[PDB]
RNA sequence: CGAGGAACACGAAGAACAGACGAGGAACACGAAGAACAGA
DNA sequence: TCTGTTCTTCGTGTTCCTCGTCTGTTCTTCGTGTTCCTCG
């Protein structure tokens, strides 16, 4: 069986700094020819991925020379400096030794920037859904820079994390942040048992958790 | 210009058999190997198989042997899978691949398909425009959006003003659990753009609906 | 004095030949690993 | 215990088909070196 170790799972990179990523093999990598054949692939979100590095350091015909590859043994590194904006995506390394030619995932690019303030808004449900015997409170909480966000929902002083769905987003191309949607979905008889509706979030810039309660 | 093309999205029943066709362009076909990769989102990718286009050496994985069958044809310039023993955990993206050396790496990739397994019934979506709390502009900026509930198929593609508004937009994924899909999108627009520039939510949906809702 | 044409070269580009390496399957005489119907 | 044979995994050697690499050899061109000729 083939396992691969992605010790750089994530990375801090801004536009202009350096990075080194070491895809690490569980066992040796050598071949009967004495060489090793290791390949790294780039996926920008939206299109099919393509070949970037094919042996260790030599590459595909027509790529920029700004990336570089190095290493031999059980861990293999790629180095980048003066990071641009059009080469974002997800990287992949291929295992070069054992007979089951299994892929290796889990190496993504993370743009570093300043932190962003939360944007909190509440949506009581539209009347078309209220005519169908159900209701859904929406709390949109946007422009979250890190990924350690803890959400809670409150209904008239009572903590219930039931009937709640939550929706994420990936790394934005221009905003370069995250976004957050929280829906609490119940029936209309389950709606009007209480009056005030609260969404609470746990962020790091706001040193206290942010609490927002509305009435209708 | 050596690129590849595949079929479109596919919806299939459990227990059935489904097909993959793979076309390319440019150079010859019988001199090289066609290679084939699986991808499921939220999880690392996985190699499926390979077929050389001269002798047709049939060999699959240690797990996927006897599961999917790999064939090709030169006159149609096409590669073929057939998939059986179907189940709902493989509703994912499958990727055709061009070899560069002896079935040892890949050099360019096709667009793949979304192979999905059908569940429940294909229902038309229910769209709701997001109404503000106070109505008109009562602050520095206002927030609007779209709430869609109750549709089976994934191509529910969300456009604003028929393809516009690529700036200040929050596209969102859909949830496949219990065959209940919720789409919630939000746009934060400026203070002086409410009464004339009312941006409309647009669901593009081939099996069900081309639906447009204005706030 | 600076340069070009004719035959040879420092290095580079296009191309071809000869040899070797390995990568993938096909065919054949034989070897190892598990089994089944009948016969001696 | 084996044979007539069949359903599968791994080698002993060869050939066919495709390919990425390495070394030597040859033909043409270019930034230019040796003698003749020519250009102002």
């Amino acid at each position: 069986d083939v396992l691969m170790t992605q010790t750089p799972l994530s990375l801090p990179v801004s536009l202009g700094d350096q990075a080194s990523i070491s895809c690490r093999s569980s066992q040796s990598i050598v071949h009967s020819n004495g060489n090793t054949y290791l390949e790294w692939y780039l996926q920008k979100p939206g299109q099919s991925p393509k070949l970037l590095i094919y042996k260790v350091s030599n590459r595909f015909s027509g790529v920029p020379d700004r990336f570089s590859g190095s290493g031999s043994g059980t861990d293999f590194t790629l180095k980048i400096s003066r990071v641009e904006a059009e080469d974002l995506g997800v990287y992949y390394c291929f295992q070069g030794s054992h007979v089951p030619y299994t892929f290796g995932g889990g190496t993504k690019l993370e743009i570093k920037r300043a932190d962003a303030a939360p944007t909190v808004s509440i949506f009581p449900p539209s009347s078309e859904q209220l005519t169908s015997g159900g209701a859904s409170v929406v709390c949109f909480l946007n422009n979250f820079y890190p990924k350690d966000i803890n959400v809670k929902w409150k209904i008239d002083g009572s903590e219930r994390q039931n009937g709640v769905l939550n929706s994420w987003t990936d790394q934005d191309s221009k905003d370069s942040t995250y976004s957050m949607s929280s829906t609490l979905t119940l029936t209309k008889d389950e709606y009007e048992r209480h009056n005030s509706y609260t969404c609470e979030a746990t962020h790091k810039t706001s040193t206290s958790p942010i609490v927002k309660s509305f009435n209708r | 210009e050596v690129q590849l093309q595949q079929s479109g999205p596919e919806l299939v029943k459990p227990g059935a058999s489904v097909k993959m066709s793979c076309k390319a362009s440019g150079y010859t076909f019988t001199s090289y190997v066609m290679h084939w990769v699986k991808q499921k989102p939220g999880q690392g990718l996985e190699w499926i198989g390979f077929i050389n286009l001269y002798n047709d050496g049939t060999k699959y994985n240690e797990k996927f042997k006897g599961k999917a069958t790999l064939t090709s044809d030169k006159s149609s310039s096409t590669a073929y899978m057939e998939l059986s023993s179907l189940t709902s955990k493989d509703s994912a993206v499958y990727y055709c691949a061009r070899d560069y050396y002896g079935s040892r790496w890949f050099d360019y990739w096709g667009q793949g398909t979304t192979l999905t397994v059908s569940s429940a019934k294909t229902t038309a979506p229910s769209v709701y425009p997001l109404a503000p709390v106070c109505g008109d502009t009562t602050g520095s900026s206002v927030t609007l959006g779209c709430l869609v509930k109750g549709y089976f198929p994934e191509p529910v593609t969300l456009t604003w003003n028929s393809g516009s508004l690529s700036s200040g937009v929050h596209t969102f994924p859909a949830v496949l659990q219990s065959d209940l899909y919720t789409l919630s999108s939000s746009v934060t627009v400026t203070s002086s753009t409410w009464p004339s520039q009312s941006i409309t939510c647009n669901v593009a949906h081939p099996a069900s609906s081309t639906k447009v809702d204005k706030k």
